[PDB]
């Protein structure tokens, strides 16, 4: 007699070993895999029940999305395969297409948990200062990827709900306009500002803000693709391979 | 801090299992240097003659050899026992025939079990076979010997620090890790295995399922024993100088066959060999040894794993002198 | 076939090189120049491994085995049935994991994003060549390495962490279980975290990135925050195989006795000895 | 490459945010300091801490259960304090030696390392309330609770429901440095060698799938840094291009992507896995299965490899063999 010896030659730990594998598949592909599908659907070129999310601030918005109006992708492909690549067919930065392509996302100023716009300059938040020991990078030279003075930062973007800059605000050379970049395209230095992303003579074309002191979240991935597209679409010879 | 590259290894298993030795070509070195200290046999002697019954005066054991044979007995046992003293550590120097010091009724005990071990335990010693050497070393006292509670340093020959001593309690786990190989195991395996016949080692059930009847409360055995296998296994493991890939397939340490080496059979039979030595040769002899030599609760030194190899799987590297002296087993 | 945002990034360019020769889809999935050859490892590994498989003694797969040579071998060729398989099996799954970190590459050029994912899948292949190449070298044979098997693997990892009595003491070994733990406590906290803030349960209202500062402000008193808990989290993931990786490495060719035993720069100090 | 992503470049300083919950607001202790060069890689604040009814009960059992154990590792160092700090790894207190069953263990032989499990038991389950009531009272989920009550069942498992099911106190968790190490070798051995435990390879297969999602995931995060991708809340309520272009890397890449959201969903189940796949596995050890090893064997999962050295039978089966 032995403990868990049931009939024929199975045992319990044998079942349960069945019901492990039971239970697993049944969240992997009844759920999580359901759950993989709420964003990005349906197929253009299972489904689980749209999901529903009480905002912050007043409202609602459902996954996935569906807006009222379309926006035309100027490319052309390349050949008649269905998993061909696409070409730009003018210039892709302003386009916005490929690395350049920002999301359809909704054209509201980012808020706190008191309301308060997110994402605002220095000059609209008097209270937050930069740290004793890190650069000031207001009245430092911007230099672009061609090695030439792009313009000179005015102002720093602050988010007032997680204490971390994001933005960095210069005035254009040569176009008399303020231009928005994310820090990550920017290698801080004490007497400039490392920009490798886009050339200077691209600095005029980087998306124009609707108003000064706030950025909306769609303004938010638009400035932020045009520096990505530039990683790609800057020079030429950054299209085609490296060796 | 570190074993300088490279390592001497070997295969104990199937290829792709990783078994076999880890060994460092320094310390293996060392280690032969130290076992090259044996001393070379002793020069072929006359045959021809009575048996030393009918000559002497109080022999009992080797009383069948001859005179001739007789004193190079005598020359060998006092090269591998007393030779900072002579012939007189264990003798009276007017009489040969007088038991009047105490390592002279050791050593006569001490010979019967010798001749035990290379005719009764073969299956460990096999053509090999043992000496007096093998753990004296040269020295009356053996450099490594147990008690009835750990102690340091495993060669009483160093001097030992105040922590290290057995009096100062503040250092009992210093002592109990060191035994078991630097392990924080609160089981001494001397006492509770390598001493008598009273635990058994195995702890692994041979059934896939547990059986009712002895898997339900009281019935069990604790889990200390398997810890206590575990410390008794590092303490086999690091007196031989190797690991468990010597004798296991750490796949299965219960199962026997594939799984097993050659080399753990002969370990079972030095389970088996160390006790009886132990049990009946290393514990009656308490009253025989001095005050001194004995313990804390009243207990003479008995002998274990390392007692012979000293950090390596055979004793003295395969060194065997049975043939040179066939008075010490196997007996007719 | 696409997502309903996939179509605008489906751009030529990226490639490492090759250049718009493969630069295309195939489904779902990119190809590149890397992922031809990648294929090509995957290819010739698993029918080497089909042709090992129906050379062994049965077909379960918790029981299927290919086995490195034997020691005596040392690092010159084996013969095909004595390891040989094993030897190109290794420069198979080796071709196929460099490939597909380069293909990962190509793939993050595209899409104007970091090179972050790639560059993190270097420990796992940095530690598959200490494991199967680096340690076998300065030991000098190729049967030190582990089989290619489901439950065989398992057996020596057993024997080999055996083989210094005592694993657990292994320095490295205690630093890379140390980040395996702290790792997968962490991906608890995160992943629980946001869906907490998401998903408050019943009529109520998603929080803000304030109540995520809050939450742990109040219940451990420190919050990392929302940018550098994936930098953490890559740094807690990493360091499981960069301390496993010295850990390894030193058990044979800068140490031959057990770990335990390796503790004795501490314990062995004379003035508390 | 980005150097955010590195470090921060440039840290940005303010006045403190106080998120009001529904009960505690007064329990908060602790004037906030700032660090620079933790802000490099991550907040510069530390502090406030709150504590409450749940927080300090926790210190309460956890201090006790503390103070058992290091007054059990000093009287095995005989009060020495320099034999205290040499040997302080080897240290530890130890369940019942002998066995007794399920009565309580007399004080030397396990009866203090019962009482250190028990102020342990009551340390961990007002920590869970102190995890629960906190997102309850600043309206979360209860996510991060359940994922810690899961935590809390598998401690428990090896902590006091193996014991109850055999019948042995003697098989717990001694407390320690090496002296826990050393347990988890003593129930290796006992139960026939833990890999051909199934349960035992899901567990594996968890923690290293965390190390696996949190090494993909955390890299994934920072690769889209610059577009905003570690604003996560507004990127599952609002697609953005940070997560279109971090579910389009995975897709190019293996052929199916997760979302944003549901992405933390399975590093939660993988974590939750971990916990729950090693309690079962405990449960299922010493209750319904007295060898692993041979289970496999009984079911012929298990391999089986030709002998290099010579096989060898047991010697205790041979006739007239010492027993
Ligand atoms: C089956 C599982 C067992 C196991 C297997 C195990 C192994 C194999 C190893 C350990 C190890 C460890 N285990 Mg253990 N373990 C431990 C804790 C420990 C530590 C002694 C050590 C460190 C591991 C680690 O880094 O964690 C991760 C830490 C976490 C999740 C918390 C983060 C702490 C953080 C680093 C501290 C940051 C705070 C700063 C100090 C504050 C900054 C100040 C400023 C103001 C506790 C408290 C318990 C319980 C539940 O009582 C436990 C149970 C078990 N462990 C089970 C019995 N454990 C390792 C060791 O070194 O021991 C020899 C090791 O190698
Ligand atoms: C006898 C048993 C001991 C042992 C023996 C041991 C050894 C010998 C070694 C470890 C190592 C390690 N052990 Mg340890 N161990 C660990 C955990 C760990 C890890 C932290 C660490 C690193 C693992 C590794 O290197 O993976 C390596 C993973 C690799 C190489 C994966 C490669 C990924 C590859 C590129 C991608 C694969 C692609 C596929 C082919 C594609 C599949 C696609 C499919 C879906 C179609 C825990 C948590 C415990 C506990 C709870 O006790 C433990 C106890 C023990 N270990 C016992 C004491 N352990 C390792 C270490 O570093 O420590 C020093 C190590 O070498
Ligand atoms: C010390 C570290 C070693 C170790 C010790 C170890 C232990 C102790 C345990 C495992 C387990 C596992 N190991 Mg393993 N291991 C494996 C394979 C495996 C998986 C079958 C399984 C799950 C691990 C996991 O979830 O990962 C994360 C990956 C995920 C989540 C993606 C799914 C991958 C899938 C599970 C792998 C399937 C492999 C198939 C056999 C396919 C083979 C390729 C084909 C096409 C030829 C591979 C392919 C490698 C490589 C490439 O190096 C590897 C490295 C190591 N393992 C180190 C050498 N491993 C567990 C198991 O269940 O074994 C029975 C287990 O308990
Ligand atoms: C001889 C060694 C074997 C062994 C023995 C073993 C045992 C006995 C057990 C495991 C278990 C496990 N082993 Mg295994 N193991 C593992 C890894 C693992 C884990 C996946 C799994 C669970 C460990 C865990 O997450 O707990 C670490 C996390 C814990 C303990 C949670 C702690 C959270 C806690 C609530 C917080 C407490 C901290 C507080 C601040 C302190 C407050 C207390 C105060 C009051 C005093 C790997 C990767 C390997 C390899 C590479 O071979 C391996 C090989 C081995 N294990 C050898 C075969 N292993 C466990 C398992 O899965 O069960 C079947 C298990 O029970
Ligand atoms: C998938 C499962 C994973 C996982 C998951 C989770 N883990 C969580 C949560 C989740 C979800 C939280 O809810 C909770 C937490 O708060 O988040 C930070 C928590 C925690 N996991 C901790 C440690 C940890 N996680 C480990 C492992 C895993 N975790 C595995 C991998 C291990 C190992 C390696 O064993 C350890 C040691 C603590 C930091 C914390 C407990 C605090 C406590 O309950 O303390 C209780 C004790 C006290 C309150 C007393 C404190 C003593 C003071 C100093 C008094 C002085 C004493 C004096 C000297 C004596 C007089
Ligand atoms: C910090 C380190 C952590 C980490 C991190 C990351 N991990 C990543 C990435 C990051 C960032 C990705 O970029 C990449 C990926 O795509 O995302 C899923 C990836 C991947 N990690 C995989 C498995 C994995 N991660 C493990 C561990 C960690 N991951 C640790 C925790 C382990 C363990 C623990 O064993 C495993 C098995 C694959 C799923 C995938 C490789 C795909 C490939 O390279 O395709 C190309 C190769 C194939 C399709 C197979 C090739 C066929 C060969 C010839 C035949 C096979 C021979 C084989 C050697 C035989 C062995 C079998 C035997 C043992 C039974
Ligand atoms: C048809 C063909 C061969 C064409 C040729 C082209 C070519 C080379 C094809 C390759 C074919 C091959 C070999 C495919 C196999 C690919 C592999 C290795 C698949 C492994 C699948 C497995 C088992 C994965 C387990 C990992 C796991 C738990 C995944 C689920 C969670 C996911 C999807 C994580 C990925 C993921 C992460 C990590 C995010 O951070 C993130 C952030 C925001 C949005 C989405 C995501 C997201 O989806
Ligand atoms: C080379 C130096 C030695 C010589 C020449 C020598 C000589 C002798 C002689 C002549 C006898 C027999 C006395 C008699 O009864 O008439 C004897 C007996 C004995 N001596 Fe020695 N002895 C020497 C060293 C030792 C040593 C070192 C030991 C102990 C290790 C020892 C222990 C014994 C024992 C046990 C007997 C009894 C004989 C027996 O029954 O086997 N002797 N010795
Ligand atoms: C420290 C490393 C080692 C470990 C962890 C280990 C493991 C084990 C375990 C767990 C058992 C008991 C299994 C059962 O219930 O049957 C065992 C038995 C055994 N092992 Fe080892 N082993 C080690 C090293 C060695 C070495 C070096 C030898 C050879 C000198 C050896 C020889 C034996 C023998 C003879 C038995 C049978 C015990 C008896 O019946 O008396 N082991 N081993
Ligand atoms: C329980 C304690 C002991 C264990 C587990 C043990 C284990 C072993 C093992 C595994 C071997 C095989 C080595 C090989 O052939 O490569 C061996 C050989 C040997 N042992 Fe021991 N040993 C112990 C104590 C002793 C003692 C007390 C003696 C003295 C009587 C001794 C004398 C020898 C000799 C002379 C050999 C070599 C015989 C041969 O050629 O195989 N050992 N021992
Ligand atoms: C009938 C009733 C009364 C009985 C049932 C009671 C019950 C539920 C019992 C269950 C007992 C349990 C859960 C036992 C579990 C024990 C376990 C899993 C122990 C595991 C690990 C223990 C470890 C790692 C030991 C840790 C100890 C230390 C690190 C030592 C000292 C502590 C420190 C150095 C930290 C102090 C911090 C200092 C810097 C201020
Ligand atoms: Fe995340």
């Amino acid at each position: 007699m032995y403990h868990g010896a049931l009939a024929q030659h199975l045992d319990i730990a044998q079942l349960v070993w069945y019901a492990q594998w039971l239970v697993i598949w049944t969240v992997v592909l009844l759920y999580l895999r359901r759950e993989d599908r709420r964003e990005g659907y349906p197929l253009v070129e299972e489904l689980p029940y749209p999901k529903t999310f009480v905002l912050p601030h007043g409202g609602t918005v459902t996954v996935p999305r569906r807006r009222p109006e379309t926006r035309e992708l100027k490319l052309a492909q390349t050949d008649g395969f269905e998993g061909a690549p696409l070409q730009p067919t003018g210039n892709p930065l302003v386009d916005a297409v490929g690395p350049a392509s920002y999301a359809e996302r909704a054209e509201v100023v980012d808020a706190t948990v008191d309301g308060k716009a997110k994402i605002v300059p220095l000059r609209v938040a008097t209270d937050f200062s930069i740290a004793e020991g890190d650069v000031d990078p207001r009245g430092l030279p911007v230099v672009a990827a061609d090695g030439v003075e792009a313009g000179t930062v005015t102002d720093l973007w602050v988010d007032r709900s997680e204490h971390y800059f994001r933005y960095l605000e210069l005035s254009v050379a040569g176009s008399a306009r303020t231009a928005l970049i994310p820090l990550g395209f920017c290698d801080v230095k004490k007497d400039k500002i490392v920009v490798t992303s886009i050339l200077s003579e691209q600095f005029a074309n980087v998306p124009r803000l609707q108003s000064r002191d706030q950025i909306t979240l769609r303004e938010e991935d638009k400035v932020s693709a045009y520096y990505a597209g530039g990683l790609l679409y800057a020079t030429p010879e950054r299209a085609e391979s490296l060796l | 801090c570190f074993e300088p590259p490279p390592a001497t290894t070997t295969q104990t298993g199937f290829r792709g299992l990783s078994m076999g030795e880890v060994l460092h070509p320094a310390t293996v070195k060392a280690k032969k240097e130290r076992d090259a200290q044996y001393p070379p046999a002793l020069a072929a002697v006359k045959a021809e003659g009575p048996p030393v019954s009918q000559v002497y005066k109080n022999v009992k054991v080797l009383g069948n050899l001859t005179e001739a044979e007789f004193l190079r007995t005598m020359t060998a046992i006092t090269e591998w026992v007393s030779p900072q003293e002579g012939c007189t550590y264990c003798h009276d120097e007017n009489n040969l025939a007088s038991e009047a010091k105490y390592p002279y009724v050791v050593a006569r005990r001490m010979l019967e079990m010798t001749r035990a071990i290379n005719t009764n335990w073969t299956q460990h010693v096999a053509q090999t076979g043992v000496t007096c050497y093998t753990c004296h070393r040269g020295t009356p006292l053996p450099p490594y010997v147990r008690y009835l509670e750990p102690t340091l340093p495993l060669n009483n020959r160093e001097t030992p620090t105040h922590v290290e001593r057995v009096e100062t309690r503040s250092g009992y786990v210093v002592r109990l890790a060191k035994y078991t190989a630097y392990s924080a195991l609160n089981y001494d395996p001397f006492t509770m295995f390598l001493a008598n016949d009273k635990r058994q080692v195995r702890v692994v059930p041979q059934t896939a399922l547990p059986l009712v009847g002895v898997s339900r409360g009281k019935e069990r055995r604790p889990l200390s024993d398997a810890y206590a296998t575990f410390a008794l296994m590092m303490s086999i493991s690091d007196s031989l100088g190797t690991n468990c890939t010597f004798c296991h397939n750490a796949q299965t340490f219960e199962s026997w066959g594939k799984k097993s080496t050659p080399q753990r059979a002969i370990a079972w039979w030095g389970i088996r060999m160390v006790r009886d030595l132990n049990m009946n040769y290393l514990a009656p002899l308490n009253a025989s040894l001095p005050a001194s030599r004995l313990g804390r609760q009243g207990e003479a030194p008995q002998a274990d794993c390392r007692t012979c190899h000293q950090g390596v799987t055979k004793p003295l590297f395969g060194a065997s002198r049975l043939k040179d002296y066939p008075e010490l087993g196997p007996i007719k | 076939a696409l997502l309903s945002f996939e179509r605008k990034y489906r751009v030529r360019g990226g490639t490492l090189i090759g250049g718009d020769l493969f630069d295309f889809w195939v489904g779902p999935y990119f190809v590149g120049f890397f992922g031809v050859s990648a294929i090509f490892f995957i290819f010739l590994g698993v029918s080497l491994i089909g042709y090992a498989a129906s050379q062994g003694p049965t077909w379960d797969p918790f029981a299927i085995s290919i086995n490195p040579p034997d020691l005596k071998y040392g690092l010159g060729a084996a013969p095909l049935l004595e390891g040989g398989f094993w030897q190109a099996i290794t420069v198979c799954a080796l071709g196929a994991f460099i490939s597909w970190m380069l293909r990962e590459v190509e793939i993050s050029r595209k899409l104007g994003i970091g090179w972050h994912v790639p560059l993190a899948f270097c420990v796992p292949i940095f530690m598959f060549c200490v494991l199967q190449v680096f340690r076998p070298l300065l030991l000098g044979s190729w049967g030190h390495a582990f089989p290619y098997g489901i439950l065989s693997h398992l057996d020596w990892v057993n024997n080999f962490g055996y083989q210094y009595l005592n694993w657990h003491y292994n320095p490295g070994h205690m630093s890379s279980v140390s980040f395996l733990f702290v790792n997968a406590m962490a991906l608890g906290l995160h992943g629980g975290l946001i869906l907490s803030v998401a998903n408050p349960g019943d009529g109520d209202k998603v929080k803000t990135a304030e109540h995520e500062n809050q939450y742990f402000r109040d219940v451990v008193g420190y919050s990392i925050g929302a940018l550098s808990i994936h930098r953490l989290g890559l740094f807690l993931a990493s360091n499981i195989f960069l301390t496993g990786a010295f850990g390894t490495i030193a058990s044979g060719p800068f140490w031959t006795r057990g770990w335990p035993e390796w503790w004795g720069w501490w314990l062995d100090i004379p003035f508390w000895s | 490459a980005d150097y955010q992503t590195i470090y921060t470049q440039i840290q940005a300083r303010g006045p403190h945010i106080t998120v009001s919950g529904e009960w505690g607001d007064n329990d908060r202790v602790g004037k906030p300091f700032y660090s620079y060069w933790l802000g490099k890689i991550g907040d510069a604040q530390i502090g406030p801490i709150y504590l409450g009814a749940s927080g300090i009960a926790a210190f309460a059992f956890g201090s006790t259960a503390i103070l058992i154990i290091l007054f059990n590792m000093a009287a095995e160092v005989h009060f020495d304090p320099l034999q205290f700090f040499r040997q302080f790894f080897w240290l530890g207190l130890y369940p019942p030696k002998a066995q007794y069953g399920m009565g309580i263990p007399p004080l030397h032989d396990g009866g203090w390392w019962l009482m250190a499990g028990l102020f342990m038991t009551l340390s961990l389950g007002s920590w869970w309330i102190r995890v629960y009531s906190r997102a309850r009272a600043l309206g979360l989920g209860t996510h991060i609770a359940w994922n810690f009550a899961a935590a809390i069942f598998f401690v428990l498992c090896i902590g006091c429901i193996h014991p109850t099911l055999v019948g042995s106190w003697s098989e717990g968790v001694p407390f320690g440095i090496w002296p826990h190490i050393d347990w988890l070798t003593a129930f290796s051995i006992r139960y026939g060698n833990f890999y051909y435990c199934p349960w035992h390879g899901f567990s594996i297969g968890f923690a290293y799938g965390c190390g696996l999602l949190f090494a993909a995931h955390g890299a994934t995060i920072l690769a889209v840094a610059r577009f905003g991708g570690d604003r996560e809340i507004e990127q599952i309520t609002d697609r953005g291009t940070a997560v279109e272009r971090a579910a389009l890397f995975w897709r190019w890449t293996i052929g199916f992507n997760a979302t944003i959201e549901s992405v933390h969903r399975w590093g939660w189940f993988f974590s939750l896995m971990v916990m729950v796949s090693a309690s079962v596995g405990i449960l299922l050890t010493g209750t319904f299965v007295d060898n692993w090893y041979l289970w496999c064997v009984k079911h012929g999962a298990a391999p089986d490899y030709p002998a290099y050295l010579p096989a060898t039978p047991d010697p205790a089966s041979l006739p007239g063999a010492p027993k």
